[PDB]
């Protein structure tokens, strides 16, 4: 959020600030792969949150881009994501948890293992979801059952816990 | 519980390796570890190297360290490199 935006203006933002006329891609400034993730990754999840031009347009594309080459850089840090997830999912604004839930998808599949690792995390970042389960209905379905899909035998019950409602045939 | 499965020594120096060194002589595998023992909210480093500055042992006594490479080459073997 401002913190965020802090991150944003300063040189070791990672990410150009820059528009290509070809498309909307963003330019790396510095490798991904030479990044701490301990430090970049939960300043790229606090901007979750953000929902102003162009703020959230980076914050965005720079979480994708880091989930998409993390590789084993990501499990390390969970831990350090789960408070900014929730803080962006109790606003209780849509827009900001459609984001959320397709940035989650992306998540458990980004590496191995870090679907199971979520789980002991359902009951800080599930709950608002039950506000809100039935579109965004259907999107947290479908994000529930990703967590279900990559998140080892022990996942179902703990949805279900957090989630009295959650069926699935998968 | 997010802990390493299999571990290899290092070989050549490099700034990952230097903050390996220092977080392993104060006691940790890395900064995982640390973050999992203590109550962090970022760690101390050195606004230049990016180096680990300063971090806090588990009998809650301080390590300093320098601006400056610490890694003697000879210790870079000594360095436990950590997967996943
Ligand atoms: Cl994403």
């Amino acid at each position: 959020s401002t913190a965020f935006r802090k991150f944003y203006e300063r040189g070791d933002f990672p990410i150009a600030l820059e528009h290509d006329s070809k498309g909307n891609k963003i330019a790396w400034k510095v490798e991904i792969e030479k990044l701490d993730y301990h430090h970049y990754l939960p300043l790229f999840f606090d901007g979750l949150c953000e929902m102003t031009f162009p703020y959230e347009f980076f914050a965005r594309q720079g979480i994708h881009d880091m989930l998409e080459h993390g590789g084993n850089k990501i499990l390390p840090v969970l831990p350090q994501l789960i408070i900014p997830i929730k803080n962006a999912l109790n606003l209780r604004n849509r827009q900001v948890i459609c984001v959320t839930l397709k940035v989650l998808q992306h998540l458990v599949v980004s590496a191995e293992m870090v679907g199971k690792a979520l789980v002991p995390y359902y009951r800080q970042i599930l709950p608002v979801l039950n506000i809100f389960k039935n579109n965004i209905g259907d999107l947290i379905q479908e994000t529930l059952e990703a967590f279900e899909r990559y998140g080892g035998e022990n996942a179902f019950i703990n949805i279900k816990y957090v989630v009295p409602t959650y069926e699935s045939c998968l | 519980d997010v802990k390493p499965k299999s571990v290899s020594h290092a070989k050549k120096w490099s700034e990952e390796i230097e903050n390996l060194y220092r977080f392993q002589q104060a006691g940790y595998r890395d900064e995982t570890e640390y973050r999992q023992v203590k109550q962090v909210s970022m760690v101390d480093r050195w606004p230049e190297t990016g180096y680990v500055k300063k971090l806090q042992r588990r009998d809650n006594t301080f390590y300093y360290y320098n601006k400056q490479r610490e890694c003697d080459d000879k210790e870079v073997h000594k360095v436990k490199i950590y997967a996943y």
